[PDB]
């Protein structure tokens, strides 16, 4: 399963694979970096991190370009933040090969209280510890570092958390450019694919060095 | 120092006992502790990160003509930990973290393998083994990211015959309990000399 | 044909959001004023931005601050430059780890300068003056934190240009750090932002561009010092605003863990930042809330771009 | 002599809990009406978890704004059980949201946790005899989502009693 | 909007330490009858103001008065804002709310100077008006203050009247989310009595009681 | 006065180097670069591609901590460096050659700044040394029981091998250079094998040269009955047991390495600057090298601190006395650093002192041999570069009615405020 017009682009090494879409003078771009720890399984019952990707829509006519932090459960999609950026697609926005995207910029309000509700589950947060500078050992990592994850809003909760029929119409909103339930399918079946090749290829180098 | 010319009086006088106190002290030692045979270790004087290095010669069988030399380097970095969590939070427990490149025969994420461990209540953890540069599986794969480079599954999920290989590996290369307990011991060093370089520019700072 | 119906529906909603915001902070009225900031604090909030930079400058050093002056009536050094960097990053551990009775956390960075100037005579010669951008630069970085509306100490790191040389040049045994090295070679400027003014009142019209001045002053005298082409490297050392001069700064010392510090030196350094240098109490409380502030300045221009960008698809579709 | 104190090195944190007596609470039978799986007892489970994800979250009180607690009587008047609600695929589940419960994206993503964690709905013991505490493990598709630990096996829907009998219901 | 969190540090107890330091303790205050619905002065926060309510003058009263008027009932007009007043009420003079405590203070001469009318006798009936009653019920209590035997209170004077839709606007003064409270930045108390005042059982939308003393009992277990 | 237009300029120049920068590969993006490139290269026998290729290596090797985006003026100082590397600094003859210094690397162009230099040389190799007292170390030891024996010298501060050269030229068996960054020590590295392939200095005793890194002052001379023969026995039992006995003893990298201590021990400075270079002229093409003029004028031995400390480390476990009996130590300063004071104290503030004064005052024990103040820093006043960038700083910046005023506050400021002194001192022996 695919959706209709997305593009992979996969290279084996890295844990990244990267989905862009155009349609008129509009582009998608969808950044997703396959956490190498270990995911959650598919049917989701029974450290299992979930698949958390990122949506860029590209808009000329409005001049403001949408990032989507989006979280893809069970198949389906949770959108967590959306931010806006000056201007079109720049190669810098995308946090490809461990350089990140705007720095000191608002992240925007909490459009779903998902992160709320998992603690009433009791399931284990991004944030391991309390101490920032024990996790901060792993530097440079979304995963096993939240501290300095764009992703993860590096550790802050915002003040507002956005009115449900409010930002269901942003939800709404969205899916028309391709970020719907569909896409989430997609990354979550590819984030398992790439996280099987990823782990045989590097140990079948380590079994050619010992 | 004068009060009316000096208002930080209750800081230049405490610094100036607290210069004396961690040198007047005997349970500190004026020399390094010895390193294991073969390591040189280096540190620049204002950092937390001092490097290991020595060269090496693996056990190359009878029907291989030439044995190649290895590069083995050593990186720790300093722990840090946040006092404005406490009374609140837990004490942090005190742990080693380093690194160890192996380079064949030029810098230290091309074309090496990179193992992390933790030393922790006296023992070895190793944790991950992180590839950088092109190489061969079985076809090329290669590591080119050094800050989100796939670092590899996490040893407690890996397979079994990846692990004692690792460790039969790694015992080869003389890294083991022993090793980590000089790491524990001249990292404690490095923090010792640091500090009291820390207090002796703080009071070139404040007495300004 | 659903696609204007959607964005109009969305385009609606955010400007009854952005209605229904100003409504609630407006008291009779008259809108919400801001908190006030401290005695010769100038606030500066880029638009569109994270973080708010707050500067303060104490002529003839410590001794011109506002603990050290107040007295009982009716009965030279170098100057001081202060710079507290405030991110928006609040958060409360008591929702991961219930045992943490800590209610509110929120970091703040805080780096302080010397400068000698040419009108102090007593002590000029009789030592070399560690502090001046002419011999090493060196400064404090103060990584601050707000435990419950209590300042804590983090960090104390004293940073100059020579950890700055010994990173680029020789932090290996023959090169410098790799991570550093390759994080300078991915350099790119933030585009201009245009700042708010949130300043103290009583040098709000006095002068405008005296924070601009003073990082031009330092910025002069850094490039042009004994240590010439290592003030890049000093530049993104001392950057708080990003993950780059995080991990730049974690490559120093990082100062001595503090509780595990004399009690004795645990208050005489919260006698010199509270006391004696001025950031205080009441400048630690004045930034937990003008991160709560900003962030509702924040939310409104958010609520602004989800009504342009929805208003500018309807039209096109 | 001084005897030292028996401690531990690895301790896990259940055992930090605090009790009154420093001593192991009383665990009462849950009440007669749990004695039979019926139409009444199906839906108590998931009633509980739809009324803690609704509820205030944390130290804090942090109050959640999605009210799913009106999906309450849609749900069971479909018949479908928490229990059954686990059983359901990916594409059941969008065909149970969009077309019968209406749910709106926020009330989505509040539920999806505790669809994606796969809550087993067994009613624990407690000092009371009205218990509100349902085993918030994660269940396992080999003993029908319910998390296979404390006896509860592939029906138990209350902790302490019989079976589901599938036959009946 | 967008339920903002509050930056206020109350806190529910965990799970680990033991309850200890009695002379402090937070409980769930619930009062016996719901008061939001009532006027606002007839609510629980000003029963002790319950014997200064002014006597209530009602709509066919004020019916009367306009047909009928009697030389020494004062009808009085309280509103303040001249921006939301757009109609007359019949025999009515002007005297705002924010002014009554110095109106009342003045002579019959400074009055008459200060105003354009009369002022009212301590005998003479004074009939007062607002929007919804409130300016005017302050004004009464102002007018009360003074020795005026007779003071009357329209609650809901211009809006039954014309029938408008107005408010005298009351604010009703709640900090800012941003604005930390007292009890968080002090030393004003020893830290055991600081830890538990700030702490509350249950969320911090309701109403609590604060016990100063507490034994513990014995006669249960 | 000068002291604004001081202030002013190096604004100037800070703003020159933060707004007009552009991209990091600029003869991919920039399609004019090339052709001015080529221009400054055909000024003064390679081909095109190859000059292209070579600026191309020289970007990548010499720029460090750059990021994607390369300052304007750093591109006109990169190409000054890559002239003056293909070109060469001369060195007049007493001894006339060309040395190819590196990017940021301090070498004295003009006569004026050699003039002490070749004094030094002058009054080393004894060509026609009329000062106060003639040095003799090591050749006294066999004169009292030569040059061709030669002696063991050290180096602080070693700046592209100019002065490593001129103690090779001089006669000398072991010399230690000594330098804050590894890539002035490459370019030593550089001219001391192309001093070698030059068959100057000949081989009739053998020399190793060895370079290393360190700050200021380099320091690795501190490693750390029967019973004496016995603790012996149990040493070499467990040697031998534990594997660590030494096969062979031979060493070969402690005997090429130089060790203390040293008859003859040199520290020079880089001489700070007045001005820095005018980079807006219109005949850029012409004279690039000159616009690199102040390349390794910043450097962190320059100081106040780091001469106190080299003073202290030379007054004062004592294992190591880094100098031999009666040795000369030989420094080349300015009057002052920071050039800024100078023009405070100009036409108060008190009279700042000499470093010479700071040189003699704190070694009592050591007496001065030769004392020399090249106050010739006036005398360069030619119709070269650095007069059109002192006057063109001077039109830009100054008004048309104080401008020849100031004209003469640079004039006697190279003149009165501003020279290069070589002092040498000897030690004295123990009693
Ligand atoms: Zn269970």
């Amino acid at each position: 399963h695919l959706p209709f017009n997305f593009d992979v682009c996969y290279e084996l090494g890295s844990r990244e694979f990267t989905l862009f879409s155009s349609v008129g003078s509009t582009s998608v771009l969808v950044f997703c970096n396959v956490s190498s720890r270990r995911l959650r399984s598919v049917k989701g019952g029974q450290d299992r991190s979930p698949v958390v990707f990122s949506a860029f829509v590209s808009m000329p006519t409005s001049g403001l370009t949408i990032e989507a932090l989006c979280c893809s459960s069970l198949g389906l999609l949770v959108v967590d933040g959306v931010s806006f950026h000056q201007g079109p697609l720049t190669e810098s926005m995308i946090p490809q090969d461990a350089h990140p995207g705007p720095e000191g910029h608002y992240q925007g309000p909490l459009l779903n209280q998902r992160s709320l509700a998992e603690m009433v589950v009791n399931t284990r947060g991004c944030i391991t510890s309390v101490d920032p500078f024990r996790q901060q050992e792993s530097f440079f990592d979304g995963h096993v570092n939240p501290w300095n994850a764009r992703s993860l809003r590096f550790g802050h909760v915002p003040v507002h958390t956005a009115k449900p029929g409010f930002s269901d119409a942003l939800c709404h909103f969205l899916e028309v450019f391709g970020v719907n339930d569909e896409l989430a399918f997609f990354v979550e079946d590819f984030a398992h694919l790439v996280h099987r090749e990823e782990e045989t290829a590097w140990t079948n180098v380590l079994k050619t060095m010992m | 120092l004068p009060p009316s010319d000096f208002p930080e009086n209750a800081l230049l006088k405490c610094i100036e006992k607290e210069i004396e106190d961690e040198a007047l002290r005997l349970d500190k030692e004026e020399c390094p502790p010895p390193p294991p045979t073969g390591w040189e270790m280096y540190h620049a004087p204002g950092t937390s990160v001092f490097y290991g290095r020595r060269w090496w010669l693996p056990a190359t069988a009878s029907a291989e003509t030439r044995a190649t030399p290895e590069r083995h380097t050593i990186r720790v970095q300093l722990t840090k930990r946040d006092p404005s969590l406490d009374p609140e939070c837990d004490v942090r427990g005190e742990h080693f973290p380093f690194s160890f490149f192996v380079q064949r025969a030029l810098g230290l994420y091309d074309q090496s393998i990179e193992v992390r461990a933790d030393f922790v209540d006296g023992e070895l953890l190793v944790d991950n083994v992180v590839f950088h540069g092109t190489f061969k599986t079985g076809e090329e794969v290669r590591y080119n990211n050094i800050f989100n480079g796939y670092p590899g599954p996490n040893l407690d999920e890996a397979e079994e015959e990846v692990l004692d290989g690792l460790q039969a590996w790694l015992a080869e290369r003389c890294v083991d309990d022993q090793f980590g307990e000089f790491v524990g011991q001249y990292s404690v060093w490095v923090e010792q000399q640091e500090y009291e370089m820390w207090l002796k520019r703080l009071r070139d700072f404040v007495a300004a | 044909v659903s696609l204007r119906t959607i964005a109009e529906s969305l385009g609606a909603a955010a400007a009854a959001e952005l209605r229904a915001e100003v409504e609630r902070d407006t008291r009779d009225g008259v809108a919400a004023i801001p908190p006030l900031p401290p005695l010769g604090w100038r606030v500066r909030h880029p638009s569109g931005s994270n973080y708010f930079v707050m500067t303060r400058t104490l002529k003839n050093g410590v001794q011109s601050a506002e603990l050290n002056n107040r007295r009982y009536r009716s009965v030279s050094r170098a100057d001081v430059h202060l710079t507290v960097f405030a991110p928006f990053r609040v958060y409360d551990p008591s929702l991961h780890d219930p045992t943490v009775d800590i209610c509110e956390w929120s970091s703040f960075d805080l780096v302080v300068q010397k400068t000698v100037p040419d009108n102090m005579v007593a002590n000029k010669l009789l030592q070399p003056l560690s502090c001046t951008p002419q011999d090493g630069a060196l400064s404090m970085y103060v990584c601050l934190a707000s435990v419950n509306s209590e300042m804590r100490i983090r960090s104390i790191q004293l940073l100059s240009m020579k950890e700055a040389q010994a990173l680029v040049e020789h932090a290996c045994f023959g090169n410098g750090e790799p991570l550093f090295l390759e994080l300078l070679r991915r350099r790119g400027r933030r585009r201009p932002l245009v700042e708010r003014r949130f300043d103290d009142p009583r040098l709000r019209y006095e002068e405008v561009a005296q924070p601009q001045q003073v990082a031009d002053e330092a910025a002069v005298a850094c490039s042009s010092s004994c240590y010439g082409p290592y003030y890049p490297a000093f530049e993104m050392l001392m950057d708080s605003c990003g993950s780059a001069g995080e991990y730049s700064r974690a490559l120093c010392y990082g100062g001595p863990y503090v509780s595990e510090l004399s009690r004795e030196l645990c208050d005489a350094l919260l006698d010199y930042i509270k006391g004696d240098l001025g950031v205080s109490d009441q400048l630690c409380e004045y930034v937990c809330q003008m991160q709560f502030f900003l962030e509702q300045e924040e939310y409104m221009t958010w609520l602004g771009q989800v009504q342009h960008v929805a208003n500018a698809v309807s039209r096109t579709a | 002599k001084v005897s030292k104190v028996p401690t531990r090195s690895v301790i896990p944190a259940d055992a930090l809990r605090y009790h009154p007596r420093y001593s192991v609470p009383r665990k009462m039978v849950l009440s007669n009406t749990f004695n039979v799986v019926g139409e009444n007892n199906r839906y108590t489970s998931l009633k509980l978890i739809l009324e803690k994800l609704s509820g205030h979250v944390g130290r804090r009180q942090y109050k959640m704004l999605c009210n799913l607690e009106k999906h309450y009587d849609k749900l069971k008047d479909e018949g479908i059980d928490w229990h059954e609600l686990k059983w359901l695929s990916r594409e059941e589940l969008i065909v149970l949201f969009d077309k019968v419960l209406h749910l709106t994206r926020t009330e989505r993503a509040a539920l999806l946790p505790a669809i994606e964690a796969k809550v087993c709905g067994v009613l624990r013991q407690t000092d009371s005899r009205h218990s509100t505490v349902v085993c918030m493990n994660r269940g396992n598709a080999n003993h029908g989502w319910r998390c296979g630990r404390n006896g509860h096996t592939n029906d138990v829907y209350f902790e302490g009693k019989a079976k589901a009998n599938t036959a009946a219901l | 909007q967008a339920d903002r969190r509050t930056r206020h540090h109350m806190m529910v107890d965990g799970q680990i330490n033991p309850r200890e330091w009695f002379n402090w303790h937070p409980k769930e205050y619930q009062p016996w009858y719901f008061d939001r619905h009532k006027f606002l002065y007839e609510q629980r926060q000003y029963a002790q103001f319950h014997h200064l309510l002014c006597h209530q003058v009602y709509l066919k009263d004020m019916l009367h008065l306009m047909r009928y008027p009697e030389p020494y009932t004062h009808i009085i007009d309280c509103r303040t804002s001249t921006q939301k007043m757009h109609r007359w009420v019949p025999h009515s003079l002007w005297l705002p709310r924010d002014e009554v405590e110095y109106a009342l203070q003045l002579s019959a001469d400074e009055f008459l100077d200060m105003y354009g009318f009369r002022k009212p006798d301590k005998s003479d009936d004074v009939i007062l008006l607002s929007h919804n009653g409130i300016y005017s019920e302050q004004a009464g209590w102002e007018w009360k203050k003074q020795f005026f035997q007779h003071v009357y209170n329209y609650r809901g004077g211009t809006n039954e009247l014309f029938g408008e839709s107005y408010s005298d606007m009351n604010v009703s003064d709640v900090l800012s989310p941003w604005k930390g409270p007292f009890p968080q930045s002090g030393v004003f108390v020893d830290k055991w009595s600081k830890r538990k005042v700030l702490t509350r059982t249950g969320p911090f939308d309701r109403q609590y009681e604060m016990q100063d003393f507490a034994l513990p009992d014995l006669e249960l277990e | 006065s000068l002291l604004e237009l001081y202030d002013k300029a190096y604004y100037f120049l800070h703003l020159l180097h933060r707004t007009i920068l552009v991209p990091r590969n600029v003869v991919r993006d920039t399609d004019d670069f090339t052709e001015f490139l080529l221009r400054c290269f055909r000024r003064p026998q390679l081909s095109d591609a190859a000059i292209v290729d070579g600026f191309v290596e020289w970007m990548e090797t010499s720029l460090m901590s750059a990021g994607q985006f390369v300052s304007f003026v750093e591109v006109l100082q990169l190409v000054g460096s890559y002239v003056r590397y293909h070109k060469g600094v001369r060195w007049g003859a007493r001894c006339g050659y060309r040395l190819h210094p590196w990017h940021d690397t301090y070498c004295p162009s003009s006569r004026a700044e050699q003039m002490p230099y070749v004094h030094l040389l002058q009054w080393l190799m004894r060509a026609k040394p009329t000062k106060l007292e003639e040095k003799i170390d090591n050749k006294e030891g066999a004169h009292g029981a030569s040059n061709r024996l030669g002696f063991t010298a050290l180096d602080c501060g070693c700046h592209s091998g100019y002065m490593t050269e001129l103690l090779l030229k001089a006669g000398a068996q072991e010399v230690l250079g000594v330098d804050v960054s590894p890539h002035h020590l490459g370019n030593a590295e550089a001219t001391l094998s192309e001093h070698l392939r030059e068959r100057r200095s000949s081989s009739h005793s053998r020399k190793t040269v060895q370079f290393v890194r360190c700050d200021i002052l380099p320091d690795l001379s501190d490693e750390a009955e029967g019973s004496t023969n016995s603790a012996a026995a149990e040493n070499r039992r467990r040697l031998a047991r534990c594997h660590h006995m030494p096969s062979d003893s031979d060493g070969l990298k402690t005997e090429t390495e130089v060790t203390g201590p040293f008859d003859l021990l040199l520290f020079h400075p880089p001489l700070p600057l007045l001005f820095p270079t005018w980079p807006l002229f219109h005949d850029l093409y012409e004279s690039v090298d000159q616009l690199a003029y102040d390349a390794g004028r910043r450097h962190p031995h320059c100081r106040l601190s780091v001469l106190n400390e080299f003073l202290q480390r030379l007054l004062g476990r004592l294992v190591a006395p880094l100098i031999k009996d009666n040795g000369y130590v030989a420094f080349i300063l300015p009057r002052n650093f920071d050039t800024r004071a100078i023009l405070q104290r100009m036409s108060l503030a008190p009279l700042v002192p000499l470093s010479d004064v700071v040189t003699m005052t704190l070694e009592g024990s050591y007496t001065l041999v030769l004392k020399r103040s090249h106050s010739l820093s006036s005398l360069l006043n030619r119709m070269d570069y650095i007069q059109k960038s002192i006057s063109a700083f001077i039109r830009a910046f100054v008004s048309p009615q104080h401008r020849s005023r100031v004209e003469q506050e640079v004039r006697d400021f190279y003149s009165n405020h501003q020279a290069i002194d070589l002092i040498v001192m000897r030690k004295i022996a123990r009693q």
